[PDB]
């Protein structure tokens, strides 16, 4: 409840512009063909939308003296209060898409059909040997490696975006005292 | 390569709660296995994998799990539709092999058996060949010694039987033993007779007839 | 030549901190068991290099006013000189491995002994089915997805670098007029 | 399925500066092909790739190249180690098919051939066989025709007869005509003879022994 950051809320909103560039690109960064059943991420479209919305939330700081009215002084509130929706929205998909891997299928996520042309042999969810034996094959072993690097690129965005949102909720938080 | 040995079949089960059997193997398996469920004039059934989950919307009284070498499965539900053949099977290691398999019986009383004869027809041997036929009905088990001598001599290698199933009332065996014969080796005989042994009877039972 | 950013410079150091951040999470996310013959950022552990160097700048722009002597303004230029020494390195390293994954075999730098046992059966810089036929085979068409993977990751990573150089430079010009 | 024809062999170069072959193809072939060189004695080596690119590590004065089904490859320098075999190869579809060999010559002028004959030993015949051997030698090219006749009478399919190589001098080929023959055989004929044909002769002829 200790109030020390309202006079130095410059570099607060100046670095979230920068995040969401960095979240769009990693959202971009994760359309790369992988196979038929494409994951949560790609039939919501989350990534470009949340990253428009924190690329308008930094820019909305871009003169915090008072300048105008009606523009720079009541939207402060929406943006804020929609910037922590889009958050909690992405705590919740984060969540899911981290306990929907380990488990059996849940739900079909189907791909656009131009990018399932170009990898239409294979799937990303399971994949078994259906053989007992020829445990030692290349292809568990690379399965393995792209389930891992998968695994681990999204606890990299859960990790950035819970940062995200912990930033988000503390700036929100400074203006009102509930 | 793998080959899988399965408990003898025939088991006498009374109407009471217990039913075990066993499969075995020679080599070490792997914990995984698979059981199912056999009937005769449609699709089989599935009835448990893996030793450890049950079956997927059939509901499942039984209780079968085991390692290594010994695996032990056992019923005590009696319905009047498991009595059946079941096979065990193994997915250790290509090729996979498959069981013989096992039938439960019902547990019927034994029954006298009867013989009959008859002479070959006139337009039968006018075919070609001889039949002579001698019907054995109501006996228990299906096992049974049945043999045909000539002239008080012993033949073997010409007779070929089948059995029949079990009726719904009382699950009654039937025989029916035919061999077909020439007409040169009939006409140089004199004595056809067939002899049956069972448990109902004290002392061997034969019949002939004249020529 | 036009000097602007000078007064406002304390976002411009913010965010070399969680740049620094950002550089040393890519360099833990990219070390995922992949293939035979790791790639060359690997045994030069310039990740480590980047993100210690960014961290120690941040933490050194921490207090701009003048407080102590000798340790908080004459740092200042060897700070800068070594943050730039260490970013040409970045890109040049990064113009290496951009152009020698498209052309033939270069050098081998073999990966360590303990990643090394876990992934024994695969190749990452080439995947050929040794064949003319069976061109639509996954041990053929499966490869695709993590080479446009490595692709992106380095494309993203000399952008960065790119930017995190031309922001020092910019700084250091700040300093020093030549 | 895939089968691979080549040029005809035994080609006539002189000594001057072409030298052109060809290897065609039924099925229409993938772009890129091989071509090999191979010597007798020691392991073969390396000729061109690809039909665009040069060997490695050796020399290579030749042009080859071509598409489709026509391909065309010319070398003009004369080195004393060029005349050997030629393969052409295929890799378009599993399994891959190779060529059968042209081998090259050297332009050497005709020779007048020569006979001679060899009546059997006493020390032969007491073995149990018999052979007539007429030496032939000094001719022009490799190719003739030789055959035997007894009692003027003709015979087949009981000559076997094998090929020399060219010696680095004058590259003269030689021949023997050699068939083993029964006693019982050889005591009830009366005249052998061997004749030979050639460019260098003008009307056949042969030679004659007493027994
Ligand atoms: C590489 C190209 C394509 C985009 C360049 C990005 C800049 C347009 C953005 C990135 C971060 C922005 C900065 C974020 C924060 C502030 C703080 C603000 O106070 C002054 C503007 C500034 C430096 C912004 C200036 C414009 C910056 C450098
Ligand atoms: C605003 C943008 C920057 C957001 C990020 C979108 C990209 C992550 C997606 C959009 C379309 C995708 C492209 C769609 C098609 C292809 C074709 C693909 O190559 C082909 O398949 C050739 C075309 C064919 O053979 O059909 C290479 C990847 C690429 C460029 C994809 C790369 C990733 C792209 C650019
Ligand atoms: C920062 C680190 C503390 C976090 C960020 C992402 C995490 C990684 C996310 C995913 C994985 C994959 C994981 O490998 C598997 O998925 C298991 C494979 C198997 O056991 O077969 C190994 C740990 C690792 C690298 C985690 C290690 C710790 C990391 C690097
Ligand atoms: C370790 C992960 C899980 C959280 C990372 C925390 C950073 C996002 C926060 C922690 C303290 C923040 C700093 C607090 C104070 C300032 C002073 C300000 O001037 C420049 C930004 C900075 C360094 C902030 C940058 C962002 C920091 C490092
Ligand atoms: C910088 C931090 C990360 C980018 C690097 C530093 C050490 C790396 C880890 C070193 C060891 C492993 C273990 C490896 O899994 C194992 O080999 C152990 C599991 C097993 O073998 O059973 C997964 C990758 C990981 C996390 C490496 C990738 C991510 C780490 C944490
Ligand atoms: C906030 C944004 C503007 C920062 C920049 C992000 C994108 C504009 C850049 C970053 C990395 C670039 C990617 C780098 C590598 C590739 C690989 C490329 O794959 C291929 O064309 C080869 C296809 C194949 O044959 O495998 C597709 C485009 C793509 C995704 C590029 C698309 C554009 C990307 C995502």
């Amino acid at each position: 409840t200790q109030s020390f950051f309202m006079r130095e809320s410059k570099t607060l909103g100046a670095v979230q512009i920068m995040n969401g560039l960095f979240h769009i690109a990693l959202g971009g960064l994760l359309m790369i063909p992988a196979g038929i059943y494409a994951p949560i991420c790609v039939t919501v479209w989350y990534p470009l939308w949340g990253g428009i919305m924190y690329i308008i939330s930094g820019s909305l700081l871009a003169a915090t003296e008072k300048n105008s009215r009606k523009c720079l002084v009541k939207g402060k509130m929406i943006m804020n209060s929609l910037s922590l929706f889009a958050a909690i929205s992405g705590m919740i998909l984060s969540i899911m898409d981290i306990l929907n891997i380990k488990i059996s299928h849940f739900l079909k996520m189907e791909s656009l059909n131009f990018i399932r042309a170009h990898t239409p042999y294979i799937n990303i969810y399971n994949c078994e040997p259906a053989n007992p034996s020829e445990k030692n094959s290349p292809s568990t072993q690379y399965c393995y490696s792209i389930q891992s690097l998968f695994l681990g690129i999204l606890s990299v965005m859960l990790i950035f975006a819970f940062f995200q949102e912990l930033v988000i909720a503390g700036i929100v938080e400074n203006e009102w005292k509930r | 390569e793998i080959v899988l040995t399965q408990s003898p079949a025939t088991l006498s089960l009374s109407p009471g709660e217990r039913a075990t059997l066993s499969c075995r193997a020679s080599q070490s398996v792997s914990s995984y296995l698979a059981w199912y469920q056999q009937k005769p004039g449609q699709a089989p059934r599935l009835l448990i994998y893996d030793a450890s989950n049950r079956a997927t919307g059939i509901p499942a009284r039984f209780s079968g799990s085991g390692s290594g070498t010994d695996f032990t499965l056992t019923i005590s539900s009696l319905e009047p539709e498991d009595f059946a053949v079941y096979y065990c099977q193994q997915r250790s290691n290509w090729p996979i092999t498959f069981g013989q398999g096992t039938r439960l019986e019902i547990k019927r009383t034994v029954a006298a058996p009867s013989v009959f004869i008859f002479p070959p027809s006139d337009e039968q041997l006018k075919s070609g060949t001889a039949s002579v036929v001698c019907l054995l009905n109501n006996f228990y088990p299906r096992e049974a010694k049945v043999q045909w001598k000539v002239d008080n001599a012993l033949q073997s290698g010409n007779s070929q039987e089948s059995v029949t199933e079990q009726d719904s009332k009382d699950s009654t065996y039937s025989l029916s033993s035919t061999l077909t014969l020439s007409k040169a080796d009939y006409e140089k005989h004199k004595v056809y007779a067939c002899e049956v042994t069972h448990q109902g009877l004290s002392s061997p039972v034969t019949k002939s007839f004249n020529r």
